[PDB]
């Protein structure tokens, strides 16, 4: 099959520098052009550079032009994205695609996206607490429980229940942002109120940016 | 409507 | 300013479908007419009333 | 530049229901737009390009068509799987530009909450916050206000809310709304209350819990 | 690779430049190796974001 990985995002300093690669697998980069598309909040999905791996030709965005270099290394079947004086607004999912494959004048593949954060804050592991099933959280057989992941700095942070054997009622909600500036998220569950004590429930917390694993598992309160 | 990154979906 | 014109698209065979146009006024009440006229091309005629100084409107499509 | 003008910016339809939404290009691009599937946490996904072609794979009820520089995509019988975003792109000059975006959501029966309230958990007491989480389960429409009340005070500035986008199966919201407090305050006050209001209950409905009950 | 007397010229300035820190003077590099055909803009936001950092 066709893919295309985005490898490299992360937090950075505003002036400073990061390098992506995109690499490929399933078709010969030659074979297509390659181009890199950002999507953010104040500009919506925006077109930043692109390259013909065949002969290096290569055409910008007017507002990365000279801060991004877009290259390709055919005999690593990869594609890299420098970006240099680094902005607030180049904050974004960064997403490479190819375009021509197979004679289809679209972009048919597109990576997985990787998140570029451009800011002074800090890297912030994130306390993980259990959001224990109770008397207050159950009702019509089935009990809600779930994981409080608290004050992480930059997105983003995975859950899963059960090393993903558990998905059917997970709701994860999406991260709000507090006025301290740091981020915070639940993710919960609802389970027949009869495993409560013989169904283990753990949460498995991943927030990359700072090597954070937590595998929380979830009880009911003693008293 | 806004796009949001955490979520990748328009915000309306 | 922005503004945020909601619809009701009223389909003859009755069902019933709600749509957002968000602009000035006067863009988000162009759009609006504009796609209007696009759906009463499979859908039949239409004919807009306007609640709420404009910044509502109910689309009845004739079938 | 080309601009992409798409319209509606939200629409919202039941399942089984022909859906149509249109992109407006500012110059002539003859037939070269493409149009592209956003799911939640998800990347593009390529639907149509050249106009009206069928990406390999995609489900026959999409279809696109072009007249002059508006272009419009059309799916025959909404699915549940189609709640996404929808997006219009012109490759005719370079830079290729993208339309804004139209939001399409499902249509379907009023459902009320499940209401459920977590105090905080002991291991966040011991270092002095306490956050109180409020949980409205599998709920429509999504409109809904909560209240918190602390021994029956009404607050406000100190809680923040999160929702979900539309379940997979059912289509229906989960929201949570978490009240921030100090580890002091909390420990200052007896009765933590949440009070939901929402079109599918008869009238408000309070869950409520004591500091320090079991 | 190599380099004509053009781009060999943007690497020099870039090296020389004193109000950029050693990251960004290297991402800057890179971005002249990047792409031959930018060594001018290349250039051109080096001496922008040396100058902001006066």
């Amino acid at each position: 099959e066709v893919q295309l990985v985005e490898s490299g995002g992360g937090l950075v300093q505003p002036g400073g520098s990061l390098r992506l690669s995109c690499a490929a697998s399933g078709f010969n980069i030659k074979d297509t052009y390659i181009h890199w598309v950002r999507q953010s909040p104040g500009k919506g999905l925006e077109w930043v550079a692109r390259i013909y791996p065949t002969n290096g030709y290569t055409r910008y965005a007017d507002s990365v032009k000279g801060r991004f270099t877009i290259s390709a290394d055919t005999s690593k079947n990869t594609a890299y994205l420098q970006m240099n004086s680094l902005r607030a607004e180049d904050t974004a999912i960064y997403y490479c695609s190819r375009w021509g494959g197979d004679g289809f004048y679209a972009m048919d593949y597109w990576g997985q996206g990787t998140l570029v954060t451009v800011s002074s804050a800090s890297t912030k592991g994130p306390s993980v607490f259990p959001l224990a099933p109770s008397s207050k959280s159950t009702s019509g057989g089935t009990a809600a429980l779930g994981c409080l992941v608290k004050d992480y700095f930059p997105e983003p942070v995975t859950v899963s229940w059960n090393s993903g054997a558990l998905t059917s009622g997970v709701h994860t909600f999406p991260c709000v942002l507090q006025s301290s500036g740091l981020y915070s998220l639940s993710s919960v569950v609802t389970v027949p109120s009869s495993s409560l004590g013989t169904q283990t429930y753990i949460c498995n917390v991943n927030h990359k940016p700072s090597n954070t694993k937590v595998d929380k598992k979830v009880e009911p309160k003693s008293c | 409507c806004q796009f949001d990154l955490s979520t990748r979906r328009l915000k309306c | 300013s922005e503004v945020t014109i909601k619809v009701n698209l009223i389909f003859a065979d009755g069902k019933i479908q709600t749509a957002e146009f968000k602009g000035t006024f006067e863009e988000a009440t162009a759009e609006a007419y504009r796609y209007a006229a696009l759906l009463a091309k499979v859908n039949g005629e239409y004919t807009a009333d306007l609640e709420d100084g404009g910044n509502h409107m109910n689309i009845k499509f004739a079938g | 530049d080309i601009q992409m003008t798409q319209s509606p910016i939200l629409l919202s339809a039941s399942v089984g229901d022909r859906v149509t939404i249109t992109c407006r290009a500012s110059q002539d691009v003859n037939t070269a737009v493409a149009w592209y599937q956003q799911r939640t946490n998800g990347s593009p996904r390529l639907l149509i390009y050249s106009a009206s072609f069928l990406y390999s794979g995609v489900p026959s009820r999409f279809s696109g068509s072009r007249s002059g520089t508006d272009f419009t995509l059309t799916i025959s019988s909404l699915q549940p799987e189609d709640e996404a975003d929808y997006y219009c792109q012109q490759h005719y000059t370079t830079p290729p530009t993208f339309g804004a975006g139209t939001k399409v959501e499902i249509k379907r029966t009023v459902a009320a909450p499940s209401v459920f309230i977590f105090p905080p958990s002991d291991e966040q007491l011991k270092s002095g916050t306490a956050s109180v989480v409020c949980l409205l389960n599998n709920f429509y429409p999504r409109e809904a206000k909560v209240q918190w009340k602390v021994d029956n005070a009404l607050q406000s500035g100190n809680s923040q809310e999160s929702v979900t986008e539309q379940d997979s199966k059912d289509s229906t919201y989960s929201l949570s709304s978490t009240l921030t407090l100090s580890k002091a305050d909390y420990e200052k006050h007896k009765v933590y209350a949440c009070e939901v209001t929402h079109q599918g209950l008869s009238s408000p409905v309070t869950k409520s819990f004591n500091r320090g009950e079991c | 690779g190599s380099y004509n007397k053009d781009q060999q010229s943007a690497f020099y300035e870039i090296l020389n430049m004193p109000n950029l820190n050693e990251a960004q003077r290297n991402g800057f590099i890179q971005s002249l190796k990047d792409d031959p055909s930018q060594s001018t803009n290349v250039l051109g936001e080096a001496k922008k974001l040396n100058e902001s950092q006066a």
